[PDB]
Formats: structure tokens, sequence, C-alpha cells
RNA sequence: CCUACGCCGGCAGGCGCGGGUAACCCGUUGAACCCCAUUCGUGAUGGGGAUCGGGGAUUGCAAUUAUUCCCCAUGAACGAGGAAUUCCCAGUAAGUGCGGGUCAUAAGCUUGCGUUGAUUAAGUCCCUGCCCUUUGCACCGCGUCGCUACUACCGA
RNA sequence: CAAAGUCUUUGGGUUCCGGGGGGAGUAUGGUUGCAAAGCUGAAACUUAAAGGAAUUGACGGAAGGGCACCACCAGGAGUGGA
């Protein structure tokens, strides 16, 4: 399901050329499930993404 | 997917594309010692619109062409080809019985096996599946010459390693190698 | 899709392979296209043809006008060689089907390309 | 030799008449794109003008292998370009013209200037390179024959 | 290394045994053993090194960092097509 989600941060630029900006993710369903994901392109602190799904997450370890 | 009707047409109708593809096909045929000075049956792999396949017909060869693009095949239909055109992904295998073809030729196409977009097997698996099936569908002592565009030396080594493991022997011919604008890599192989 | 190509084509299913040849053939449409006659090429095709599979694909396409086993010679019998050229090189399937009898799948031939995808 | 102004040239150019040995005179350096109207209407067409045939005028000892410029006529390829690859962070790239320079004419070359004005990101070590730090050919499972000559064996 | 010391300032008694490296522990003979093999044990020829301790700088197919649009990414203009 379509999930809109708050941006908390920008951890690094993962990838091979500095191309996946690293984003801690709050949800907008008021749940504190703060999954850290990867985006492509510029995101500043306090933005809001459209996660296509919350099951598939970015790499921990 | 990469080509459409518009782009397939613009590629096949470009005089500069025609001339370069014709030169590389004739160079591949010169390197192909098994059809060179012999009649043969051939498989053209990544046949596109049949620019390489027409030049096989010029030397009197009978051929089957494999391509993954409908629009490249549809443009080939209107060019009075004598070969059989087949819609097919070379990375899934070569779908002929053992010992069918004297030789195989490919012009500008096998570097796409390093690409991981079309299917969800690894390029490494598809590359093995291509070379192992290609070895099988060839006669004993049959030849394969592939002009290809590698992005780097790791891609060249990976292609060489997969061909080696499949049972091929031979090497790499690099024409004009001091011009990285005009240099061309030809993989030249033979089966057991 | 020349008839000869039938003998060099098999089902792409990994489980049918390497038992997946020959495919059983039906043609909704056919054509004859003029091709140069080469007896030497026809005679040099014989040693690369699976003859048993050749007869079966001809039978499927409604033809028993074929020798029981492979043939041999100096190419001076134009009768049998012209009939082989007519069949192998000149008859083309435009529209038709290719059924594998082991996986059950039916592939199509359409203007005039055989397609071997899932 | 830079030109203004006037006269004569359908177009390149002549003829008379000054300033300027120079932020002055050319010079207010009066430009191109741009804009507003007109015509064309998606095709090898009026796009592209190459490729040439007739002339005309300058530069010069000397234009024939077209010096250059102008005026008719000619109108090919080219339908957004494959493999690969160059340059690119804000008055930037790109569109677009103006002056210097070998200099008799010679200018798609080079050397600045202005005008119109963008996209994208402000990251990284994968590819390309570049700079530092640390660290230290033993061996095993290529062969067949032929006739003649020569060395060393065994020997009826 | 407390003996691998008291050794050119060379002598306490006494047994075995080594003379470049290969050829070689092969031959051949004797001897023991049921046998495999053990003990003793050559030479022809070939080669200028084989070896023993310790001792240092280039390449890494070794690893980390760091920079650059004469690198990439996102993209623009393209060239390469006539």
């Amino acid at each position: 399901p379509i999930k809109l989600a708050r941006v908390t941060k920008v951890l690094g630029r993962t990838g091979s050329q500095g191309q996946c900006t690293q984003v801690r993710v709050e949800f907008m369903d008021d749940t504190s499930r703060s999954i850290i994901r990867n985006v492509k392109g510029p995101v500043r602190e306090g933005d809001v993404l459209t996660l296509l799904e919350s099951e598939r997450e970015a790499r921990r370890l | 997917l990469f080509y459409d009707e518009t782009e397939a047409r613009k590629y096949v109708r470009n005089s500069r594309m025609i001339d370069i593809q014709t030169r590389m096909a004739g160079r591949a045929l010169e390197l192909l010692y098994l059809p060179e000075n012999k009649p043969c049956y051939l498989l053209d792999i990544g046949c596109g619109t049949g620019l390489s396949g027409s030049y096989l017909s010029d030397e009197g060869h009978y051929w089957v062409g494999l391509d993954i693009s409908p629009a490249m095949l549809d443009e080939a239909v209107d060019r009075e080809i004598e070969g059989d055109l087949l819609l097919g992904d070379m990375g899934q295998g070569i779908p002929f019985k053992p010992g069918t073809f004297d030789g195989c030729i490919s012009i500008s196409a096998v570097q796409w096996l390093c690409n991981a977009n079309k299917k969800s097997e690894n390029p490494a698996k598809r590359l093995y599946c291509f070379f192992a099936s290609l070895f099988s569908v060839l006669v004993r002592g049959s030849r394969a010459v592939l002009q290809l565009y590698p992005e780097n030396s790791e891609q060249l080594e990976l292609i060489t390693t997969q061909a080696t493991k499949a049972g091929f022997s031979g090497g790499m011919v690099v024409d004009y190698p001091n011009s990285a604008k005009a240099k061309k890599f030809y993989l030249c192989l033979f089966s057991g | 899709m020349k008839l000869l190509t039938h003998n060099l084509l098999s089902s792409h299913v990994r489980g049918v392979g390497s038992r997946g040849f020959p495919l059983r053939l039906q043609a909704t449409e056919v054509r004859i296209c003029p091709v140069e006659f080469n007896p030497n090429f026809v005679a040099r095709m014989i040693p690369k043809v699976e003859w048993s599979a050749f007869l079966e694909a001809a039978d499927n396409l409604r033809l028993i006008q074929v020798p029981k086993g492979p043939v041999e010679g100096y190419e001076e019998n134009e009768e049998f060689l012209r009939t082989m050229h007519h069949l192998l090189l000149e008859v083309e399937v435009i529209e038709g089907t290719l059924q594998c009898p082991e996986s059950g799948r039916m592939f199509p031939i359409s203007r005039g390309i055989p397609n071997m995808l899932l």
C-alpha cells in the first residue's frame, strides 16, 4: 500500500558515485516505526517521501 | 527494453551504421577460419535488422538470426533477407539440437549479457547459459566470432573466463588498438 | 521460417532440455519463396540433419513424400534433390504453432518468426 | 589607411570632398539574434544550400586549378546519427553577432568582448586516472613407422 | 650455548664417523630374511657450485585513506551520421 512518510535525516551518500542519499524515515501514520531508507536525489531535513511499501527496507549491516 | 520502431528504423537506415556494421561483419568472416574458404551453416546472434546476416548471404551461407527486439526484427522483414529470423533472448540459451551449426557470428551484441535489466538471473548465470548452450549447438571444431563493446577490462576477463569454462579455446583480436575511438574487439573461439 | 530450421530448433524449457527436440509442428499458413538451387549444399546439409526428426516435422505438416532414411550421392539425381530443395529451403511457415509434448507448452510462429519465450 | 558626407552605379564598386599619426575623427562605435505583423503548412517542399553553367566588379607585376565579392540558373545528400567519446556549475553551458592577428585581397583558422539565457546536483570512490599511509617455475600423472649411414652391446 | 665453555695461551681418558655437489645408498659381490627388504659398498662420467646462519630495497596480481566533472552519477550540449 501507498505510504507517505516523514524524513528525519541524511546519513550519507551510499552507492558508487555518491548517489543514494540516506534518510531516516518516520511515518505519517503517527507510528514511530522509523525505518532508514535510501533515496535518489536531493532531500533536506524535514521532507516527506512516498514509500511504495514498508516491507522492503534498506540494508541494515 | 531499449529499441522501438522509430529507433530501429533510424539505426537500420543510417548510412554510417550500415558501413561500420558491414566492415565489422566482413572482418568477423575473415577471422572465422571455419566458414572462410568453406560453405557453412550459421547462427547470427543479435542479428538485429539483418545487416550482418545479409553479408553472410553474400558469401553463400544459410543462416538463422536470433534477436530479442521485435522492432529490429520487424524492420528486417522488409529487407528481403534469406535467413530465418527468430525472436529470442540469447541469455536463456541457444535452442537448437547438438551439432546443428558449423559456425556462429555476433556483431555488436554480446556485451548486453553483462546487463542485468531484462531478467532476474545474474548476468554471470546468463553468460554461462549462453556459452554452454552455444558450445553444444555448434558442431565439433566449430567456430564463434563475436565483435563486442566491453565497458572495461573486467567485462572482457569475465567473458573470456565464461567461454573458457564452457569448453572454448582461442583468444581476443583487437583491431586498431591505439585509437580508443575506432578500436574493435573480436572474440575468436573454437569448440572441441 | 524455412522448414529446414525445424531441425535446428527445440523447446527452451530447462527440464525438457536436452530431450526437448523435435517440436511438433502445425501451420495455419505457408508460402513458397524462390531460392537458388545448390545440390552440394543440400548434400552437405544431410550430415547435419537429424533425419528421424525431419520426417516427423514433415508428417506433422502433412507430408509423407520423403525418403524413409538419409540419402547419398554425386548429386546427379536432380529429382530427389529438387524435391528436397522445394521442401527444405523454399517452403516457409508464416503463421503456425510449435508444441512440445513433454512440458505441454505451445510456442507461436508469426510473420514469420518462431518465438521461444515463456 | 580608419572613415564620414555628397554624386554616379539594378549588386559588388568608382568619382569629388574633410577629420584622424589618434577616450577626440570613424564613435552616441546606431549589430545580430530578439520582437510585431505578412507568406508558407510537414513533403526533399520555398528546409539544406552543396555540386556547376553564363556573366559583372575589385585586389594586385600575375586570378587559368574557380583569389575574393556580387547577379541569374542548378538544387544532390541529409527524415536526429550505431559501437565509442569530448566539454560542462550561474550571466556558466548553449543560441547569437562585433573587433584584434600573419596581413595587397585574402578568415568555416585563431584572439578577446558584449547580447539572450537555461537543466541538474552541491555527492561519491564503482569506472577513469592522480596523491599519500601501512604492509610484506619443487613435482606429478606428447607418442607411430620408413630406407641408408655411423657408434656400442649380445652372439650362432 | 651454563655447556655448543676451559681450542693457536692448541694434549684428561676413549668409541663411531665426515673430505665439494650429483651419479648413489644405484651397481656388483658377500651376508641375513619365506618375502619385501635390511647390513657392507664402489667406479665410469658430470658440474663451479650445492649449502649454513644472520642482513636490506623496488613490485604487489596487498590493504587503507584523499582528490578531480582533462572522473562518474543525475543531466545538458554534443562529436562520431550527410
